[PDB]
C-alpha cells in the first residue's frame, strides 16, 4: 500500500533534447507521502535530476529521512545505467535533494551511448524512507 | 558531483 516504506517509480522525459523548464514526474507512495522525480537543464552542459517530498504541502512540520538511488536508464544494458546515491533529511525548507550536475547534457543525449530513444530518457528512483515524523500525529 | 537542493 501507500504506507509501503519503500518502493521503485520511473519517469521517462519526451522531447528530452529540447527540454527548457524544469519537468516533474506524477506522485509515488511511500510512507504515504508524494515522491517524484524533478528534471531540468543545468550550466545544455549538464542534467538536474533530483528526488522531491512532500511539495505540495502547506505543512512546515512534516520531516522524513530517506536514502536513495537515482538513475538514468539505459536501454541498450541496464549495466550501464548511470546512478548516484542519496541521504536527505526532507522537511519543507529542503523538500528535494539530487544532483543538478548529475550528468553531462551531451552524454545523455548521446545517440550513442544508449540512454536516449526517439528523444526519450528515463529517469529511476529507488527511496527507502524512513518514518515521517510532523505528518500522522 | 556535489549533491544538494535544486535551489
Amino acid at each position: 500500500t501507500s504506507w509501503r516504506s519503500e518502493a521503485t517509480f520511473q519517469f521517462t522525459v519526451e522531447r528530452f533534447s529540447r527540454l527548457s523548464e524544469s519537468v516533474l514526474s506524477p506522485p509515488c507512495f511511500v510512507r504515504n507521502l508524494p515522491w517524484k522525480i524533478m528534471v531540468m537543464p543545468r550550466f545544455q552542459k549538464s542534467v538536474g535530476f533530483f528526488l522531491q517530498c512532500n511539495a505540495e504541502s502547506d505543512s512546515t512540520s512534516w520531516s522524513c529521512h530517506a536514502q536513495a538511488v537515482l538513475k538514468i536508464i539505459n536501454y541498450r544494458d541496464d549495466e550501464k545505467s548511470f546512478s548516484r546515491r542519496i541521504s536527505h533529511l526532507f522537511f519543507h525548507k529542503e523538500n528535494d535533494w539530487g544532483f543538478s550536475n548529475f550528468m553531462a547534457w551531451s552524454e545523455v543525449t548521446d545517440p550513442e551511448k544508449g540512454f536516449i530513444d526517439d528523444d526519450k530518457v528515463t529517469f529511476e528512483v529507488f527511496v527507502q524512507a524512513d518514518a515521517p515524523h510532523g505528518v500522522a500525529w | 558531483s556535489q549533491p544538494s537542493t535544486s535551489s
